[PDB]
């Protein structure tokens, strides 16, 4: 039932189903009491597409719920490819510039910093652009200056709810995962009582910031490699975050902006107090 | 985060009560050994590049397939990541250590490598083998340093010896 | 020009132009070399609203750098 | 949770760093300052039901008012819930004694404070008032570096409810 | 940012040289001194609340023009903005005070801290009052506090009134 | 520069916080630790030189090709400059020892390390060679704590290169 | 972004016409002597790191303050810099050896100038000169390589020249 | 402005690289094509007045309402500066062709034309018609590489006005 | 992985664009490069081993102390290693040449290259030593733009190691 082979028998669509099941569907043929098996809490099935509307149907009946439908030929090319993104290519900033240098960081932050999604034309920050190609400012500004910006702020904040948003500001500010519950925590109660510019200015002016980017690097993705005080999960999160190279971050998804990183899933990395 | 303080207190919150003189006295016990402790951080600190590049060496003599291509350790790209991974693991059992509690270790992470390596395909068993090789090596410098005070180590290695065995078991 | 244009999309109220000494403490191109910057930002003229003014002076002393100036933005 | 090693560990956590000879004498402060901290803490620990007590009286004492009927210091269960709450800040005062650090008061009593007694229409004051009792008790029970730690925690909690 | 010590080596450095005796000393008088400068950095933060609203009450006493519409202190936004400043630079003068020296204050909260007044209308003269009237309570604490050891601590005095008045003179 | 006061001030300004007990604890710590760290200053200031004569020369007999003409050890001015590296080496270690921290060593020699060696041909092997040989030495200089000292940041200037 | 085309194309727009035949063959001829230009690109690509390195040994042979302490390019941190906007000066004027047209540097670093450098203290002249001397090693490649077909480089020398002149010119 | 040599420069720079072998075997593509490229143009350039009087026409042929009064096509003014604007089109695309590149049509016709179109009632389908009309009769002017390059950009104009 | 073709692809994917006239012209330079690039391929090839030979001795000869015992070009191990690893950067010049780019070389020895070669103490001199003696006896096997090519590649290692 788990991770699936192949598709479809005669001819079918194949999804995989995945539930929460009482004893009602599943039971030991023990003595008393009816339970399921504690590691089949949400089971998942692959059922071919006549079958499935029964099936979804007696599910919910018998007491499921159901988590998730998804295409099984969707879920079985594997994870992403990452071979452009273990190691990337660092685009910084001289001093003195060609121009053309100049034209170099500007795509790369924006693709970097608005996590891959389309920035149009009419929606670039020319302003800001400007005063980087002066000098006048720096890379860091324009990560910053994008960040604050109400684009930044209307697909990636406004629609969203705040674990969202700090797991979105991780990958793009950071290029990481987020690392602990507390890591989440400590930022969702600082864009409570300073406001969303304090807590912008909380991964731009960071320690682990400032290391790896310095001042004149885009940021970039570093997460696929082993790092300092990260713990051991935060790398199957990267991969949670990431999806690939044509992934990015888009709002524009049918059920829209949510998540990525089970909220249990975080806990497993340690839980304490505030 | 945990040390071993805040887990006596946490517990104690959950009793609704102040520390009891058993939970006092073991801390003061800790209090009693830092001296050592100390030491033995510091230990790892002065050699962590040996103590990662000695667990390497020795962890590719005995897998030379993870250099061969087809190998998880091969090319460069991917020899630095283990490194990195090395250092990475090498880092948390150090601050688990001033800490008193695996809370930033076994706490502060040991959980997806198992299945996400086992899903990279990546063999936990041979993973786990350069958590022992590091294991080795950095108790090795724990127990014999420039200098110390002659003294008895041995709770102490221990204890780091269950950090790099929680990180073994974990990912392996 | 840092001469700031407009408001520089700031929105917010009012614009305060800080400039600041800003280290090698923060900045720092990728080189593989000592996390040091590209002479010329020494110092560092920014703009910022009077409602984020408080939280980015924060985390330049924080980082640092110290500030040199301050004047209204207008 | 707010310790001398759970602060130095984290900064070097998120330079992805090794613990260097300035985290290490940093902890050594923390060891070393243990013994007046536990004493206090042990000072404070058989005391408690006095101090709790004392402190408890004394806010009606300052607030005569409070005792009255239709008031909130009146009858079983706001009486019964005030030394509770006191009893509260002194356990968790204990706790950041042994722990090193302001952590236990930052994470269970100070985050939140003012939310809580603002819907609970609870004054400060009064707790201002029974940790200042405390702390004039607390002159006699302990002296020199316990009295200093124990006087550190206790205003600590006071300038978190002013 | 600088401390003592650190202010001591840039200076050194820039001979091209090991400290000298002269400078050793002097450093290891600071050191001699600690744990009172503990106490006196302990004394601000300790009545931080008391220290800030003592200067307001006595603020605003003396320039009632502050509070009547048309000025600065009002309406509550404002109030709250005046006292918000009062204890960044009290913070501030306390963390130059624990270091021995006062670049943190002159880098972090000082710099340009007079030209953003201005262009806020904010009349330094009064933020000045206000600095000198924190310097008045905060001294008053650090030279009567609970069950402190008897000591001298005058040269502490002096050292955090030039903060006080560092602050001071940089915004009138 | 990373020092115990520096590091908690840093701390508690990113918070917005006055220094409190958790804070002044650490302080403590460093100050405590002056006596030793300061001894160990003073033995390695006076007894100085001759420690990178014999480093520089080490260099050579560990790496004979060195001190062979078209080499990187032969002629006055590579031999004078390795002394002098060696000497800003030590003098960082004594400024890391007098300001409770690795900040000089972090500002002055450690940022921009391996990108200044690789332009100019600088084999780390050497440095390390020249401070594994200064530790030797500053073994029967010093002992207990001073030595522990000494010996944190030669080893830290050793990671650095490795 | 202009190149040499670009070039003639917005002076050809301003006029509001379609490109002269003497423009049109000026352009020609830049299109002639584009294997020699790939070539003359391709000296300093493969040899930057030495052009680099070269002009950086001979910039502090000169110049023995800038690595005392007090000089621009001391400690590491400093020295890593001066490597580095080193590099910067031979990588732009080799882009600008492409385009026929100086004002990728009238754009940007003919743009700033002043209030750059002069406004750090740092000397302009010791930074032109590390550029003249990178002109001289780069120069010396474009005219001497590995197994080029022989001919007349001169005229791109000459280019490359302007755009280190320019480079100089700006900054001193 | 888009040329392949402004782009692979592009590229290089955004990465903070030198250019390599991969960017020089670009830029070998533009310099070689150029012969085709520039004999598109010198023909485009010649016929320049009767190409653009052959589709301003074709644009009334195929639209004949356009030439009655009270519409667009009518009067000196209009007729006109609609010979301009195609005038415009096959400068910009001459400028195309000799560049390397579609960035002088970028820059100076496809950013913002829509929104002009819009504001102005000018339909693209007479532009489109203009240019398939020019296309048709670029047909007997040249032959083989040169022939592709014209039509290459006629038909990026008639993309960016669909 | 970096090749002309890729390049010009991710351009266009990146601003949601159709391949046009500049990245076709691109692409043809790629093309037109084949054969010279893909001569020097054929020669660097099948004298894969004898320039391995050449190429480990001569790092044992211009490092002559290396083949002492105690050292890094001695026994079997090492030796049998040296050799394997100047195989795979000839091996990757190779895909370079065939590839069109400087991806493989990127990819699978330049990414982590700096790290690698430290943990190990593996100096860049030798490696430096061994490319440079390839490129002098590869200038007798080719000649013309194979030659120039194979030069880019074996320069583009020798930077990446400098
Ligand atoms: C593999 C061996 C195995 C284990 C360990 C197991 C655990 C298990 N405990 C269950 C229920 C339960 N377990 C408890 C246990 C407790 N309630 C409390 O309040 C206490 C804290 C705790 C007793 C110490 C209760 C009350 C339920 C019933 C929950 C319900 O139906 O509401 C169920 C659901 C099925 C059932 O009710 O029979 C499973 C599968 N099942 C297994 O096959
Ligand atoms: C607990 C009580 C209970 C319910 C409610 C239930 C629903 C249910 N409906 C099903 C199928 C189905 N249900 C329908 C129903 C419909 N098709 C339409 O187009 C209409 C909109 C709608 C009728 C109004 C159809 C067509 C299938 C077969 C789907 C297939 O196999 O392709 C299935 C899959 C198993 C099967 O086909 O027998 C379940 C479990 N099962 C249960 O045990
Ligand atoms: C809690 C302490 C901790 C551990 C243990 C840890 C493991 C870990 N290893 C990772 C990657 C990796 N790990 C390796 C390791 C190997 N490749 C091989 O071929 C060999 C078989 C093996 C070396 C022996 C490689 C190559 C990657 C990068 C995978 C990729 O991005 O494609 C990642 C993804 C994030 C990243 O790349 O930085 C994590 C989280 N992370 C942690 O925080
Ligand atoms: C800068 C941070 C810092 C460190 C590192 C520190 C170390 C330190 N280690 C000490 C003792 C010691 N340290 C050790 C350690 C060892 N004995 C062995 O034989 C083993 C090889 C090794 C095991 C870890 C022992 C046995 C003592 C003496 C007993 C004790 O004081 O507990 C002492 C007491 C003085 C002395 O006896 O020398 C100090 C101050 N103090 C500090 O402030
Ligand atoms: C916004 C991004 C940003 C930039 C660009 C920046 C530039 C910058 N360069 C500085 C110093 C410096 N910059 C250099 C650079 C050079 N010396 C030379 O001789 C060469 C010509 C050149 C290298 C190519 C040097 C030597 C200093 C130190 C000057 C001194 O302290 O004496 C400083 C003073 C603060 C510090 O030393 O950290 C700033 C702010 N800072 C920033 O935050
Ligand atoms: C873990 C730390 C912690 C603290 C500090 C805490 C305070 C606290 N005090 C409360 C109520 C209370 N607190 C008091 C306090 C007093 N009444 C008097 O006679 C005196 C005036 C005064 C003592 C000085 C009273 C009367 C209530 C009942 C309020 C109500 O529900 O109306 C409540 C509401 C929930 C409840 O009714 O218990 C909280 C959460 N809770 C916590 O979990
Ligand atoms: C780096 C640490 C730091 C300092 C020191 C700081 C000062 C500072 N004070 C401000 C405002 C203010 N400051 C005051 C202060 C006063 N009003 C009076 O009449 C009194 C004389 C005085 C109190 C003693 C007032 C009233 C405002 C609000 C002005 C307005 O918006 O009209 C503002 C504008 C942003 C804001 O309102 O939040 C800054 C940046 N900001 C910082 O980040
Ligand atoms: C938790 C951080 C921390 C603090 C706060 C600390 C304080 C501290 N203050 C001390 C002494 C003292 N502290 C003072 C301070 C004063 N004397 C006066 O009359 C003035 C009112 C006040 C001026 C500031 C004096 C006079 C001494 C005794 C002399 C000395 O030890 O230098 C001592 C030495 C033991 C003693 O004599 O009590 C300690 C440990 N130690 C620490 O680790
Ligand atoms: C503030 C801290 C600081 C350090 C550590 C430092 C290192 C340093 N060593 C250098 C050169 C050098 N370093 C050496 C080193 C040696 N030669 C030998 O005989 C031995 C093998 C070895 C000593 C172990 C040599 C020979 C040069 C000259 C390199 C050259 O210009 O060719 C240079 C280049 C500038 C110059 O030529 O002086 C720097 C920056 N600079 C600094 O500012
Ligand atoms: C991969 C990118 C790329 C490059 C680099 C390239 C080079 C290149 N250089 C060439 C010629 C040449 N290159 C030079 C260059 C020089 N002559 C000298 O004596 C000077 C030392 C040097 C000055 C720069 C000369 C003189 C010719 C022959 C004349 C010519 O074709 O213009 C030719 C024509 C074939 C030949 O005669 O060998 C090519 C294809 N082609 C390309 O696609
Ligand atoms: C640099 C590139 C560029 C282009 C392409 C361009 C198009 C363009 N065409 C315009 C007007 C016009 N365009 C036409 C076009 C036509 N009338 C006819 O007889 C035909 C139906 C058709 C030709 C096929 C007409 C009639 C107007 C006048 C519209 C008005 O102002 O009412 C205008 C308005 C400003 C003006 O009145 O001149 C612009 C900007 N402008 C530019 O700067
Ligand atoms: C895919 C591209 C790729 C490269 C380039 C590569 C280099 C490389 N060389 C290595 C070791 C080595 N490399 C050498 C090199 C030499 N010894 C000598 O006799 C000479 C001095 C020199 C040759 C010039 C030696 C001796 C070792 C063994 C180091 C050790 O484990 O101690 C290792 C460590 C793993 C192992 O022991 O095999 C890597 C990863 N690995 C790769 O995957």
């Amino acid at each position: 039932m788990n991770v699936l082979t192949t598709s479809s028998q005669r001819g079918g669509k194949l999804f995989k189903v995945t539930m929460t099941l009482s004893p009602a569907l599943s039971h030991h043929p023990w003595p008393s009491l009816d339970t399921y098996e504690p590691s089949q809490n949400s089971y998942s099935v692959v059922v071919p597409l006549d079958r499935l509307l029964a099936e979804m149907t007696y599910i919910k009946n018998k007491g499921g719920r159901v988590l998730d439908i998804s295409p099984a030929d969707l879920e079985a090319l594997g994870p992403p490819d990452i071979s452009s993104v273990a190691i990337p290519l660092k685009v910084e900033l001289w001093a003195k510039a060609d121009v053309s240098d100049v034209q170099a960081a500007i795509v790369a932050a924006y693709k970097q910093i608005f996590g891959n999604t389309y920035v149009l034309e009419s929606e670039r920050l020319t302003s800001a652009e400007s005063l980087l190609r002066n000098g006048s400012i720096s890379v860091r500004e324009f990560v910053r200056l994008l960040a604050k910006s109400e684009l930044y702020k209307e697909r990636f904040f406004f629609c969203t709810s705040n674990n969202r948003f700090t797991e979105l500001n991780f990958k793009h500010f950071l290029g990481r995962a987020p690392y602990n519950q507390s890591e989440i925590a400590a930022h969702l109660d600082r864009y409570q009582t300073f406001g969303y510019d304090a807590e912008i200015d909380s991964y731009i002016d960071s320690d682990e910031y400032i290391q790896a980017f310095g001042e004149n690097v885009v940021p970039y993705y570093r997460g696929f490699k082993s790092q300092s005080g990260q713990t051991v999960e935060s790398f199957n999160r990267m991969f949670k975050l990431y999806r690939g190279d044509a992934g990015s971050d888009t709002n524009l998804n049918l059920q829209g902006q949510k998540r990525r990183v089970d909220p249990k899933n975080l806990l497993r990395s340690g839980r304490g107090i505030v | 985060m945990q040390d071993a303080f805040t887990k006596a207190i946490v517990a104690a919150d959950l009793r609704g009560s102040f520390l009891s003189e058993q939970e006092l006295n073991q801390l003061t016990n800790l209090v009693k050994e830092s001296n050592k402790r100390l030491d033995a951080v510091n230990a790892i600190t002065g050699n962590a590049a040996e103590i990662i590049s000695d667990a390497a060496h020795k962890l590719f003599a005995e897998q030379t397939d993870l250099i061969r291509p087809g190998g998880n350790a091969y090319p460069n790209r991917r020899m630095a990541a283990c490194l990195r991974d090395m250092e990475i693991i090498l880092r948390y059992v150090s601050y688990a250590l001033l800490a008193g509690d695996a809370s930033v270790l076994e706490d502060r992470c040991l959980n997806g490598l198992k299945e996400t390596y086992v899903a990279l395909g990546t063999p936990t068993r041979s993973v786990a083998r350069a958590v022992q090789l590091m294991k080795e090596t950095a108790i090795g410098y724990v127990n014999s340093p420039s200098g110390v005070t002659r003294g008895d180590c041995s709770a102490l290695v221990n204890e780091a010896a269950t950090y790099f065995d929680k990180a073994a078991a974990s990912i392996a | 020009m840092s001469v700031l244009t407009g408001d520089n999309q700031q929105r917010g109220s009012k614009l305060f132009k800080i400039t600041i000494a800003l280290s090698p403490t923060l900045a720092h191109h990728p080189w593989p070399g000592l996390d040091t910057h590209e002479p010329s930002q020494s110092s560092y003229s920014t703009i910022v609203s009077l409602e984020r003014l408080l939280p980015e002076m924060t985390r330049i002393k924080r980082n640092g750098g110290r500030i040199l100036e301050i004047t209204e933005g207008e | 949770m707010k310790t001398v090693i759970t602060e130095v560990i984290a900064s070097a956590d998120s330079q992805g760093r090794f613990l260097n000879n300035t985290e290490l004498q940093a902890a050594n402060g923390r060891f070393q300052r243990a013994t007046a901290s536990m004493e206090a803490a042990r000072a404070l620990t058989s005391n408690a039901d006095s101090l709790v007590k004392g402190a408890v009286q004394e806010v009606y004492n300052k607030f005569p008012y409070l005792t009255q009927p239709g008031q909130m210091g009146y009858g079983d269960t706001n009486q019964a819930k005030c030394a509770r709450d006191i009893s509260h800040y002194l356990r968790f005062i204990t706790y950041s004694l042994v722990a090193g650090g302001t952590g236990p008061l930052d994470d269970y009593i100070v985050a939140g404070l003012r939310e809580v007694n603002r819907t609970f229409n609870l004054s400060p004051s009064w707790y201002i008032e029974a940790l200042k009792h405390i702390k004039g008790k607390v002159g006699s029970q302990l002296s020199g570096q316990p009295l200093t730690e124990a006087n550190a925690y206790i205003d600590y909690c006071i300038n978190a409810l002013s």
